[PDB]
Parts: C-alpha cells; sequence; structure tokens
C-alpha cells in the first residue's frame, strides 16, 4: 500500500519561484526500480510531465522547462522537492507527485504507478481573499444549503456536521465571477420531519487564507 | 505533445472501443507506451504499461497493442463507469524527454433522459445586513448535460449580475451547474418576485422566490 502528499502554495505570483514538496509511504526511494516523479496539469488541458528523480541520482526533467525546473531529494526522510522559476499564469495547475517504477534495464520501461492528490497552484497577482459562508434555507424532503461567498484562490472543502453527515450531501463546483473571486454552494437533502429535531452545520474550510467557519443554517 | 490522440471517442453499451496514439519511432516506435484513465475531476489512474501488460485490479475489458508509429488501447463491453479522460505515454530519445498524448474523452451513449432537479435560494438575513443579496440557483442531475439558464425579475428579463456554471459530470455520470445572482439587498427588497429557469430538452422548467 503506496500513498503520496503534495505540499506547497495555493498562490504563487508572477515570476516568483515556485517550491513543490512531495512526501511519501510505503515505498523507499533507495529502491533500485523506483523512482518520484512530477506531473501538472492545466484546467481541462493534457498531463505534463515536469521532472522525475530516479534511486540513483538520475534526472529525468522536461527539456522543455530545463532552464526553470530543478529537483532534488532526501530518501532516508522519504522527500523529493521541485522548484520552478519564474512562475506565469500559463503555469496555473494542478501538480501531482507519483512513484515511477521500471525494469532495470528494458529500455524506459518505466510507468507512473501510484499519485498523490495533486495540489492546485494559481499563478496571479490578485491577493489571497477568504470567504464569507452564508446559510441557505427555504413537503417529502427539503435542501438546505451553505453559500460560500467571494473566495480566491481555489480550492474550498464543504462538510457537514464535522463530516459525520455525508449522506445526500451536493458541493457544487466553483463560479469564477467578473470581480476575479471565486464562489460556491453546498446542499444537502434532508427528510423533511428532521427539520424540527436535527441541526445542520455547514464547514467551511479555505487554507489559502486559513478560513476555517463553522455556520448553522436554519429556517 | 507530438504523441496525437483523437479529442472525442463515443460508444454505445456493451460495444468496443479503440483510443489511438500516434507519435514517431523515437518515442511510440522503440520504447514502451503506458496508458492513463481519468475519471471527472480525479486522479489519474494507470491502466496500461509497456504496450500491453495490466496491473492487478484492472479490468480484463482493457488492453493495449501496439503497431508501428502508432498504439492503440481498446476496450471492450463498454460501461457508462468508463466514462473517463485517457492518456498515453512514453519516452521520446530524439526529444530526449517523456511525453504525453493530449488525451481523449470517452463518452457512453446508453444512458436514460433525466430532467433537472432544479433548487433555488433567497438571499440570506444575514447577507441582507451586509446591503448584498445574492440568489442561488443550483441544477443538478440531468441527462444530457446541456442546460440553459435565464433569470427573470417580474415579468422582464435580467441579464446584469448573473453568472452560471459550464455543466459538471457528477458522479452518478449526470450532470452539475450552478447559476448566481448578485444584487444589491435594495435591488432584491424593490421587485416582487424573482425566477430562475432551468432549460433543458425543450421543456423549460422555472422556479421562483420573494421577499
Amino acid at each position: 500500500q503506496v500513498t503520496l502528499k503534495e505540499f506547497g502554495p495555493a498562490l504563487v505570483k508572477p515570476t516568483q519561484p515556485l517550491t513543490l514538496t512531495c512526501s511519501f509511504s510505503g515505498f523507499s526511494l533507495r529502491s533500485s526500480d523506483t523512482a518520484v516523479v512530477w506531473i501538472r496539469q492545466p484546467p481541462g488541458k493534457a498531463l505534463e510531465w515536469l521532472a522525475a528523480i530516479y534511486w540513483d541520482d538520475v534526472e529525468h526533467i522536461n527539456p522543455s522547462l530545463k532552464s526553470r525546473l530543478s529537483i532534488s531529494k532526501d530518501s532516508p526522510n522519504s522527500l523529493v522537492v521541485l522548484t520552478m522559476a519564474n512562475m506565469d499564469p500559463v503555469d496555473t495547475a494542478t501538480y501531482y507527485c507519483g512513484r515511477v517504477r521500471f525494469v532495470s534495464g528494458g529500455y524506459y520501461t518505466d510507468r507512473i504507478d501510484s499519485w498523490g492528490p495533486g495540489l492546485l497552484v494559481t499563478v496571479s497577482s490578485a491577493s489571497t481573499k477568504g470567504p464569507s459562508v452564508f446559510p441557505l434555507a427555504p413537503e417529502s424532503t427539503a435542501a438546505l444549503g451553505c453559500l460560500v461567498k467571494d473566495y480566491f484562490p481555489e480550492p474550498v472543502t464543504v462538510s457537514w456536521n464535522s463530516g459525520s453527515l455525508t449522506s445526500g450531501v451536493h458541493t457544487f463546483p466553483a463560479v469564477l465571477q467578473s470581480s476575479g473571486l471565486y464562489s460556491l454552494s453546498s446542499v444537502v437533502t434532508v427528510p423533511s420531519s428532521s427539520l424540527g429535531t436535527q441541526t445542520y452545520v455547514c464547514n467551511v474550510n479555505h487554507k489559502p487564507s486559513n478560513t476555517k467557519v463553522d455556520k448553522r443554517v436554519e429556517i | 505533445s507530438v504523441l496525437t490522440q483523437p479529442p472525442s471517442v463515443s460508444g454505445a453499451p456493451g460495444q468496443r472501443v479503440t483510443i489511438s496514439c500516434a507519435g514517431t519511432k523515437s518515442n511510440i516506435g522503440d520504447c514502451s507506451v503506458s496508458w492513463y484513465q481519468q475519471l471527472p475531476g480525479a486522479t489519474p489512474r494507470l491502466l496500461i504499461y509497456q504496450n500491453n501488460n495490466r496491473p492487478s485490479g484492472v479490468s480484463d475489458r482493457f488492453s493495449g497493442s501496439k503497431s508501428g508509429t502508432s498504439a492503440s488501447l481498446a476496450i471492450t463491453g463498454l460501461q457508462t463507469e468508463d466514462e473517463a479522460d485517457y492518456f498515453c505515454l512514453s519516452y521520446d530519445t530524439s526529444f530526449s524527454g517523456w511525453r504525453f498524448g493530449g488525451g481523449t474523452r470517452l463518452t457512453v451513449l446508453g444512458q436514460p433522459k433525466a430532467s433537472p432537479t432544479v433548487t433555488l435560494f433567497p438571499p440570506s438575513s444575514e447577507e441582507l445586513q451586509a446591503n448584498k443579496a445574492t440568489l442561488v440557483c443550483l441544477i443538478s442531475d440531468f441527462y444530457p448535460g446541456v442546460v440553459k439558464v435565464a433569470w427573470k425579475a417580474d415579468g422582464s428579463a435580467v441579464n446584469a449580475g448573473v453568472e452560471t456554471t459550464t455543466p459538471s459530470k457528477q458522479s452518478n455520470n449526470k450532470y452539475a451547474a450552478s447559476s448566481y445572482l448578485s444584487l444589491t439587498s435594495d435591488q432584491w427588497k424593490s421587485h416582487k418576485s424573482y425566477s430562475c429557469q432551468v432549460t433543458h430538452e425543450g421543456s423549460t422548467v422555472e422556479k421562483t422566490v420573494a421577499p
């Protein structure tokens, strides 16, 4: 069983450097058949191989980004670090961490068989803003919700009753206003009869602004 | 992205589809190809590695051949749950680096038509204290994934202050979307009633609120 986790900033100013850190578990970078790779994916476009560093310090870096990219590792601490110099808006993307496995010899038999959850990096001159959380309330069932209004940059997570309530939760993709601010909404469909007794709290997280707000949603 | 993929491939349930990956001898001709699946809004998953090999867990309905300067991923017994984006991967010696294909979106057709279940929320009182008013129109569970949203305030139409998201595939392969009408508290209090109108496959469906 193998897991990876990306660490990095949600927001980076133009021309500033991006530094990404991968922290893995369940395998060793000292293993003669493994490597760690960084993949990025811009919104609605193809996957892109950035860089990978191998057990024997072999580096496969994208030659289109060589002047901007550098990679380094720490096998005894299971850490891999990527730096990308001079960031542009165009470099706004989700960045993935992955274990490459391969056969010794074989001739480029490498494959990405494990992926981190990916980290969304936004390259903007705009400043971080936290959202304002608002309740959404009004015969069989009823729809309750929370408005997460005006935040930047992505992402935002929403749970209900600290995650004890998952059934019938639907959190919608965010809208991008002309203000350069994001907004989304999270509804939960609960039995009409339960409105009298059950108490519903949406948990709103926005790590880029270190914002975490609880909100009671009644009538 | 020298590796060429068809932008879109469609299929009816049960049939077999093919997703090609064309390149040069430098990349696909000599080196090994790997295939990657990406369910909508999810993390990529290894499907095929070394041209034709499956990892554990990966369905036997998937398979990869390589012949000449082009590679292919074949999917038999097509199911709705195969709706994803598919990327090939290979090393290129002339390029001296790894390159992906542009990717291929797979759509499966056999799904039942589903009308939108539209939900409209008024401004919260908390927001009205801030002299602001946001009308939230949430649209979900509709197939096909194409709708149109229009805002009516009383009789007249509304244009300004409307922001509508693109349709997005849910987990159940149905589609969801959202629309926001951003008003000041007094804009909201001035009219008699606001309406969100979702048009989907001919029939328009309406939801309406008021102070």
